[PDB]
């Protein structure tokens, strides 16, 4: 089975494309060409993107698909058939969602995980590097797999940081720690 | 003994909510920059550790 | 001092380690947080939250693990991290809980320090089977003198106590707890109940009064009142007697003796049906969730009676159930009927009719019976079983010209009856039961009027003291009541009635 | 074999997906290794896309979504053989009577078809018990199930008891006491109760073999621990011959149990709360005791009706396979009756003329009419005075009394708690005592002669060792 | 957001693929999800609606419900016969069992099988489990007797040919 | 609400003025004296004669909170409290009023028990 599961609907269709291109070995291929043709959706944005609202006929959706693989002729032919499956589904309106769903599924076999350094306020290019390096380093990232570490902003969590990937984190925060420590203080 | 029980509950509650003051003051100061440091580092040793 | 125990915990806290599994909150409502991730987590394992409130996690559904949370809603909000606490649902248990007022997770709420237990146990563990359970063979003497002769209750077997809605149920229990102090006082450890009352969804200011009538009688100091109150959110109240069990259990596992009482099953039984339907798992009969008879009949079988080889324990227990206008054809009534070994059935009309406690002696059935009563008082009470059935049946024809047999069976039947009384919340000694039954079944107080029976049960005891306190004793210590003893008994009875 | 991972575990329904190839057939037992033991999970769906959903066996709690699970490959098999006499066996199959592995030559799957119809048996026959009250007023159908009715304090354990051991003289039968919704107490006094009376012998070879199912077990295993019994006592009728006796404990309990397991299910809950399934799941557990043309189950199970209300659809369910039905009644225990079985409230299926004989037929008929005319009698005969009765009533009255003691018969498994020796007494035996009696040839043996003895040419004996 | 017969991925990875399950499935269903005594089949496409369907595994069932994309047979046997994945083929007639006149003295199964064990029904024809009544102008009111041979049910309630009467 | 710690037991006895209630079930200081009864049984008359008794004895200020009653009910005791004078909108009421009435949307007739709980 493919690693990194979808639950649910929309990545149902995702789990579907990727193990169907897996067979033909064409993944990278398929992965091309799903960022191209979502490319051009989302660089024509009125008409086109403001136009997979769901009130289209089955004749005009057919239609919309026609314009599609009109817009580029590069396509996978396994995602030429993916855009007539969503199409004859009448779920085309979810378009996007399938494509950030591959991505998701695509990148996983490709080996590229993501973190997060949540933080208050964005932290130095000096730390992120070095919290980088760490972390890339540490058996967490097994290698052969890349880390992608995004810091992010979060008020809410009061200084520190926090490291996220592999839906494993460590939380050593200010907020978190003040929590932790009021209420022992209140016992 | 009642009151004397009563007076070391008054007096958790009391040093308690002094320590809440003292809190709003320490999220205050660039301790809150220096720590992040101290927290990256710390961060580092332990997720190497592992 | 305070300051001491301060900088004491300041220090007694330490820098964390990285922590395995996290989730986000997918979407939380209606105290059901469901949360997407938590990649390994054990069914029923206890998660905490960013804000720091508890949950389990009853349902891990295909994609969603549906976390169940023990606090107020408000505390959880829309995606944060939910830590993975990573041990199934334990309560600290030991001898050190014996005195403490403790929630449904065992934190103290008494508020006299830390809980000190000597383990932590699931609170799920499967009852004792077919090869560790020995028959009841021990008597648990509660103190009242009609559940002590009319309904014997024995250490391991549960009985319910299943009466009418706020007919003081509960005033019932807790006589049981009281008289226990007796016993418990002493040094023989092959005697002691430790007792541990369970009340569950009982307003906090009727557990508060709870504890103090506790203190009043000088009776904590065997008890442990695991308390989660109306208040408490709704799986705390689910948890709240299978928490209780495991307390129950290093009583019984040690090889003392106990007794846990549940109070009350039926608030219980709400609570359940509180977390099933809002979590959607399919409503069944009576919009009870489905396997309502399965949760009941697992907390009230861990109650047992342990073989000699498995150390001789015990862990009596007896569920009280609130009957909704005394319909016991109720699901929730006829499922636990179903599950206990006993039934006490307190009447309202007997309550109301000054009958207090209020057990109608008819619609009352102990399944274990004769194993348990003391031989003493099994000797001199066997009648008066018998004695209170004519009564019963010859009840009616007291609304005329009735024949002088009717005439007998009413005369001692009303003496009886009246003499059956005790007065609320205060327990009488075994060894002064056996002496006042005695007087009613061989038909000394027949000839006593009504209005003095009660004159004559205080006057009969003070007269059994001065007398002869060497018969008490005599009654107390063989606690079998030979030909001899009961000859000097006679005397005894024949004196008394005379003054 | 095939493994899978678990998927869910919603309640105690857990979905296990398998990693593609074949699927646990409906109804086909995984097994989850598990640090308690081992978790059987029954399969009784399958969800699409390679998933299945499961039943339990043991407490769900605990198990981690990604557990391995391994297809034993058909329904759970649960060790058969006369080598599992005198073993309590749990509905996993495994011994929970604690005195080491069950040896054992086979297994054999828990759901297995009803014998076929070519192979139901052409005529009905009755299955001789040798308690009087029984086969007289009553009789047992071979191969029927019969209902026993009337609740705890009627020596219902040691009727039960003697049931066993009647069994095993008169055909060669074993047993095999499944116990369905029994509680831990009960269940202790069984075990307990059945050593001592000598119908489970540890030194010795048993009789009953045990299947005890508490309440404490999962609502799945609640369900199928009748079923589990079932397996047992057809390895005895199919491949060692003999009639055997199958028993179970409550039988609402099973239903009442089957309630709970549909409703896990999620399938839409069907009149007065009972399961959608119900009807059919009844007929499973009662259409595969019957009488094939090598042996007979034959079942005496215990029905317990809810809310005392015999139009409830559980007990109309369960009295539709019921043939005789054996009430045991407390009023009639304290009438110093004991065999315990009332006589006005018996009624059997097999009872009619040309199935039981016609003079078997008309011995019966006549003593059913003299106590029921007896009861009547006994209204005015307190009321007016026993004084007052016709010259023809007081023949039935003196008749009557002295058929009410003679249904009495002290009896082998009680031999020990009583002292008195047992009297087992052969069907044909039983016929010809009432005759005499209806016919008055002992109407000059005294009353307390009666009273606790064994068949007609017993209580010649009594009569005269009683005068002297 | 919905569900489809075609949400399944199985289903979906072969359409994704290109391949047509058109002319396979013309007239053999594959089973999808099945158990609860209701399966659903992918497929069957020229189903007649009620006709009967045989599993490859030698049990049958009508189908029930013909829903866009799925057709759902009724298992008309044992849960355990029909997994998932097997292959249903058209049995091509709508429910019907052999009548005759060579039915006499012989039991059947409810398929019209012979489960007296006396070897084939010799039977006539087959004809559809349901069929309409005969209507107004098909009947006459009833006119000759039945004679039950039992003094009340055949004096007091009178019972004629060709009359409904129930027994309660 | 007040956590275990915070209960404390209490047991005084109001002194109600109605005969039935002095006898046969006193309420109590500090207590939650309930007024359960049926639809119509004269609960409104009921209602009237303990705000009259133990309203005026009370010495604190009280919080007169209606969930969802009769518009018509409410503006009688309005009127009633403004003529006994318990409401002196001259001088200072020795009570507060939280009407919430049954013309409002459900959901308001759920939270409005808790807006007069607050006061």
């Amino acid at each position: 089975p493919p690693p990194v599961r979808l639950f649910g609907v929309e990545g149902t269709y995702a789990t579907a494309l990727y193990q169907a291109a897996a067979k033909n070995s064409s993944i990278d291929a398929a992965f091309q060409s799903l960022q191209k043709v979502e490319s051009t959706v989302k660089k024509n944005p009125k008409l086109g993107h403001l136009l997979l609202n769901p009130a289209l006929s089955l004749k005009d959706r057919n239609s919309v698909i026609d314009a599609i693989v009109e817009t580029h002729k590069n396509l996978d032919g396994y995602v030429v058939n993916l855009l007539k499956v969503l199409s004859e589904n009448n779920r085309l309106g979810c378009f996007e969602k399938i494509a950030s769903d591959f991505g998701v599924l695509n990148d996983a076999h490709n080996g590229l995980l993501k973190g997060t350094v949540t933080s208050a306020e964005p932290l130095d290019p000096k730390s992120f590097k070095r919290i980088e390096k760490a972390l890339s380093a540490s058996k967490l990232v097994g290698q052969g797999k890349s880390l992608k570490l995004e810091n992010v902003v979060k008020p809410e969590i009061k200084g520190g940081l926090i490291v996220e990937l592999g839906d494993k984190t460590v939380d050593l925060s200010i907020s978190t720690k003040i929590q932790k420590l009021n209420k022992v203080l209140e016992d | 003994v009642r009151y004397e029980a009563s007076l070391r509950q008054l007096e958790q509650r009391q040093l308690a909510k002094s320590v809440i003051s003292r809190v709003q003051s320490e999220l205050g100061n660039p301790k809150f920059q220096e720590k992040v440091l101290q927290q990256s580092i710390s961060e580092i040793e332990q997720l190497l550790s592992k | 001092e305070v300051s001491s125990i301060l900088e004491e915990r300041i220090k007694g806290v330490s820098d964390e380690a990285n922590l395995n599994e996290t989730g986000r909150v997918l979407a939380v409502g209606d105290g059901i947080a469901r949360v997407f991730g938590l990649n390994n987590i054990q069914a029923e394992e206890l998660v905490e939250f960013s804000s720091g409130v508890k949950g389990m996690a009853l349902n891990l559904e295909p994609g969603q693990v549906g976390i169940v949370l023990f606090g107020s809603d408000r505390l959880v909000k829309e995606g944060e991290l939910v830590k993975r606490t990573g041990n199934i649902v334990d309560v600290p248990v030991g001898p050190g809980l014996l005195g403490r007022v403790v929630d449904a997770l065992g934190n103290p709420i008494d508020g006299k320090g830390p809980i000190d237990a000597a383990g932590r146990s699931r609170a799920q563990v499967k009852a004792p089977g077919i090869l560790p359970r020995r028959s009841v063979h021990e008597p648990v003497q509660t103190g009242l003198k009609a559940v002590d002769a009319l309904v014997p209750i024995g250490r391991g077997q549960r009985e319910l106590i299943i009466g009418d809605r706020q007919t003081g149920k509960t005033a019932v229990a807790l006589d049981t707890i009281l008289n226990q102090k007796r016993w418990n006082n002493g040094s023989d450890e092959s005697k002691k109940l430790y007792c541990v009352y369970v009340a569950v969804g009982q307003k906090r200011s009727t557990v508060a009064q709870l504890v103090q009538t506790l203190e009043q009688h000088d009776a904590m100091k065997y008890s442990i009142i695991v308390a989660a109150t109306a208040s408490e959110a709704a799986p705390l109240q689910y948890l709240a007697p299978f928490t209780a069990a495991s307390i129950g259990e290093w009583f019984r596992d040690n090889g003392k003796h106990a007794l846990i009482v549940y109070d009350d099953l039926s608030k219980q039984a709400v609570a359940y049906r509180q977390l099933s339907l809002l979590l959607r798992r399919p409503p069944g009969r009576e919009a009870y969730p489905g396997d309502v008879f399965y949760l009941h009949s697992r907390l009230l079988e861990r109650a047992a009676k342990l073989s000699e080889k498995e150390g001789s324990g015990s862990l009596t227990a007896l569920p009280v159930i609130e009957t909704q206008g005394g319909d016991v054809s109720a699901y929730i009534p006829t499922n636990v009927i179903s599950i206990t070994d006993g039934q006490i059935f307190l009447e309202a009309e007997l309550f109301y009719k000054g009958i207090r406690p209020a057990i109608n002696v008819g619609l009352s059935v102990s399944r274990v019976g004769s194993a348990a009563q003391v031989k003493a008082l099994k000797q001199v009470a066997g009648s008066l079983k018998l004695f209170l059935a004519q009564y019963r049946e010859v009840a009616a024809f007291a609304q005329s010209d009735l024949d002088a047999s009717t005439k007998q069976t009413l005369v001692r039947g009303e003496r009886l009856t009246q003499l059956l009384k005790q007065n609320q919340y205060s327990p009488l000694a075994t060894e002064e039961q056996v002496p006042l039954i005695y007087a009613g079944v061989n038909g000394h107080l027949d000839g006593i009027e009504l209005s003095r029976i009660g004159e004559f049960e205080s006057s009969f005891l003070s007269y059994l003291k001065s007398n002869h306190n060497e018969l008490l004793t005599e009654i107390r210590e063989k606690g079998e009541l030979s030909k001899e003893l009961l000859a000097s008994l006679k005397s005894a009875t024949e004196s008394f009635v005379a003054t | 074999p095939i493994t899978g991972k678990v998927t869910a575990v919603i309640g105690a329904i857990v979905d296990v997906h398998f990693e593609q190839s074949e699927l646990p057939a409906i109804l086909n037992a995984l097994e989850i290794k598990t640090p308690q033991g081992k978790l059987v999970l029954e399969v009784a769906q399958h969800l699409g896309e390679n998933t299945v959903r499961t039943i339990a066996m043991d407490g769900t709690e605990g198990l981690v979504r990604g557990e391995k699970v391994l297809d034993t490959g058909g329904p759970i098999s649960v060790p058969v053989g006369r080598e599992t006499l005198g073993r309590i066996i749990n509905v996993i199959g495994e011994p929970i009577d604690e005195r080491g592995p069950i040896k054992s030559k086979l297994r054999k799957p828990i759901h297995a078809d009803p014998p076929s119809f070519a192979e139901q048996s052409t005529s009905a026959e009755i299955l001789e018990t040798g308690i009087k009250v029984v086969d007289l007023l009553a009789p047992y159908a071979r191969g029927g199930k019969i209902g026993l009715f009337g609740g705890a304090g009627v020596g219902k354990t040691v009727f039960i008891q003697e049931l066993i051991n009647n069994i095993a003289k008169a055909h060669g039968g074993f047993s095999v006491f499944t116990g369905v919704g029994e509680r831990t107490r009960e269940g202790n006094d069984l075990y307990r109760e059945m050593k001592e009376t000598g119908v489970i012998n540890l030194e010795g070879e048993s009789k009953v073999a045990l299947v005890f199912g508490q309440m404490n077990e999962p609502p799945g295993a609640r369900a199928r621990v009748a079923l589990t019994g079932l397996t047992i006592a057809e390895y005895f009728r199919d491949e060692e011959g003999q009639d055997v006796l199958l028993f179970i404990d409550n039988i609402f309990r099973f239903t009442q149990a089957g309630s709970e397991v549909s409703a896990l299910l999620g399938r839409i809950p069907s009149a007065v709360g009972y399961q959608p399934t119900l009807a059919t799941d009844m007929g499973l557990l009662q259409e595969r005791i019957t009488t094939t043309k090598k042996g007979s189950v034959t079942s005496v199970q215990a029905v317990y009706v809810p809310a005392d209300d015999l139009t409830d659809p559980a007990p109309a369910t369960t009295f539709a396979h019921l043939d005789a039905t054996t009430v045991l009644s407390r009023g009639i225990s304290e009438l110093g009756i004991y065999p315990a079985v009332d006589p006005l409230d018996s009624k059997s299926r097999l009872l009619d003329a040309a199935v039981v004989g016609q003079e078997h037929y008309d011995v019966a008929s006549k003593v059913q009419e003299t106590l029921q005319t007896y009861k009547s009698l006994q209204d005015i005969i307190a009321i007016l005075g026993m004084d007052e009765l016709s010259e023809q009533d007081k023949l039935t009255v003196e008749r009557a009394r002295k058929i009410q003691r003679f249904l009495s018969q002290p009896f082998a498994v009680a031999e020990v708690f009583t002292g008195i020796p047992g009297k087992l007494v052969r069907l044909k035996d039983t016929v010809a005592s009432f005759k005499a009696v209806l016919e008055g040839k002992y109407d000059n043996i005294p009353e307390h002669a009666f009273y606790m003895v064994g068949g007609i040419e017993d209580v010649v004996a009594k009569a005269e060792k009683l005068a002297a | 957001t919905k569900a489809q017969p075609t949400e399944v991925s199985s289903i979906l990875e072969e359409r994704i693929k290109g391949v047509s399950d058109e002319a396979n499935l013309n007239e053999t269903g594959r089973v999808l999800a099945v158990g609860d005594g209701i399966a659903r089949v992918f497929g069957l496409n020229n189903i007649q609606a009620e006709e009967l369907v045989e599993f490859s595994s030698g049990v049958k069932g009508m189908a029930l419900n013909l829903e866009p994309g799925q057709v759902g047979i009724v298992l008309f046997g044992s849960d355990r016969l029909v997994k998932e994945g097997e292959l249903v083929k058209r049995t091509g007639n709508i429910v019907d069992v052999p009548v005759g006149p060579g039915l006499l003295g012989r039991v059947v199964d409810a398929l019209g099988n012979p489960i007296d064990g006396k070897g084939p029904i010799d039977a006539a024809g087959r004809s559809r489990a349901q069929v309409k009544a005969p209507g107004i102008l098909p009947r006459r009111s009833v006119h000759e007797p039945v004679q039950t041979g039992l003094k009340a049910v055949d004096a007091l309630v009178p019972i004629g040919r060709g009359q409904r009467e129930l027994i309660i």
